[PDB]
């Protein structure tokens, strides 16, 4: 439907101002939104956002009334809420069954028409029980107050808006949407102990409404700057495609860009290697490259197994004209085998947890891209971001 | 001529990067075998 995202991310910013506001012992589970097998036996949340007057007025609140008792007529037997913003007025209280037959009259088309939509069978008096009309203050307004919040929690000020904050919304929506045995409930405590460990930028739906994205883009674009600045270095990505989006037709042009930029010349003298994990068919993709005017190296001679060798090795270059035997390399990670000789300088993992290769003087970059042509602005190939 | 081989030579001012920002100053001796181009 219309699915207002924006009074979402507000409720799951409630939980979390509370839970930075929680003293110790306090134990909490997410209350799982509609919007996710419908886990528990009646354990189900829904919300949505207004919060444009100069004073109270009564007259325009009225539609998500009508469409959340459109959405009760479709399933029940599940809780519900809302939260909205006018000047002045705050707090909740509860309509009477007066208010609600006043809310069941309607003097608009559209209203009128989701009314006769609306299945006549009704329990006004359990909506009322069930069904509630509260009032707060803009978000912006949260979100600094979490920051003031954060900064009390004493963690270091220059990294609170890159990885702590994105971070841990998401972790909170985590268990929003989930199918696992396990404990529910999230401890205080031990949540900001594991977390002020964790680096890994954190990109996605969610996170890019969130209001304060702009600092997060430009800082992680200056920090890489100097890695993708030198011409001989040795890099290595890590990819997995299970959970992104449409991959299979925007792998290619990111390969292309970045194969055109840092691998297009002569002093550039140690092509990149590219890993897959997963069940992914290399043959395509290699044949779809080669169409398009690269070439590659799988590896393999004769077409049985990966030699740790070759992979790694220097290639052949002549200036006059340019010519360059192989521009990429490409290999899964499972078929691989050892180690390489020289340790890498920058490793970068897509939507992975842990490798082997790992270690003190290699530099790690840990994201979680949802989608490819973000990653793209982070890696200067694209001036604006979608 | 003898093949043909011109020859331009230069004089350094300063550098620029991709964002804008503009310095100043023979911050960098550039490597042999890098492209010239043109400005707009």
């Amino acid at each position: 439907a219309e699915y207002s995202i924006k009074g979402y991310l507000y409720q799951f910013l409630k939980y979390l101002s509370e839970i930075l506001a929680a003293g110790d012992g306090a134990r909490i589970t997410i209350e799982g939104a509609i919007e996710d097998i419908a886990a528990g036996l009646t354990t189900a949340v829904q919300c949505k956002y207004h919060e444009q007057a100069e004073k109270y007025t009564l007259g325009k609140i009225y539609k998500p009334i009508l469409l959340m008792l459109e959405h009760f007529s479709k399933n029940s037997g599940v809780s519900y809420r809302l939260f909205c913003h006018f000047p002045g007025e705050s707090g909740t209280k509860a309509l009477t069954k007066d208010d609600l037959e006043t809310v069941l009259s309607t003097k608009g088309e559209v209203l009128r028409a989701i009314v006769a939509r609306i299945d006549t069978s009704v329990d006004y008096e359990a909506f009322l029980d069930r069904f509630a009309i509260e009032f707060g203050p803009s978000a912006e307004d949260l979100q600094v107050a979490v920051l003031a919040s954060l900064k009390d929690k004493g963690f270091d000020p220059d990294d609170i808006d890159a990885v702590i904050f994105p971070n841990a919304i998401q972790r909170i929506v985590d268990l929003a949407t989930r199918s696992d045995v396990n404990d529910r409930t999230v401890e205080p405590k031990t949540f900001l102990a594991g977390l002020r460990e964790v680096r890994r930028v954190t990109f996605t739906r969610w996170t890019r409404e969130l209001a304060t994205k702009g600092r997060m883009f430009s800082s992680l674009r200056k920090s890489l700057r100097s890695c993708l600045a030198h011409n001989s270095r040795w890099r290595v990505f890590v990819i997995n495609p299970l959970t992104i989006e449409n991959f299979d037709d925007d792998i290619v042009r990111f390969i292309k860009a970045f194969v055109q930029r840092y691998s297009s010349k002569y002093l550039h003298s140690n092509p990149p290697l590219f890993m897959l994990t997963g069940d992914y068919d290399l043959s395509v993709l290699q044949k779809r490259l080669y169409d398009a005017g690269l070439r590659c190296e799988t590896g393999k001679v004769g077409g049985t197994d990966v030699i740790i060798k070759e992979l790694f090795r220097r290639p052949i270059l002549i200036r006059n004209p340019f010519r360059m035997e192989f521009s990429l390399r490409l290999a899964k990670r499972d078929e691989v085998i050892g180690g390489p000789q020289r340790r890498p300088d920058e490793l970068f993992l897509i939507n992975v947890a842990d490798d082997e290769w790992k270690h003190e003087d290699v530099n790690v970059h840990g994201f979680k891209i949802e989608r490819l042509s973000d990653l793209e602005y982070i890696l200067q190939l694209r001036s604006d971001y979608a | 001529h003898v093949n043909f081989r011109f020859q331009i030579d230069t004089q350094p001012i300063g550098t620029l990067s991709e964002d804008g920002e503009f310095s100043r100053g023979s911050h960098s001796l550039p490597v042999p075998t890098e492209y010239a181009y043109v400005t707009p």
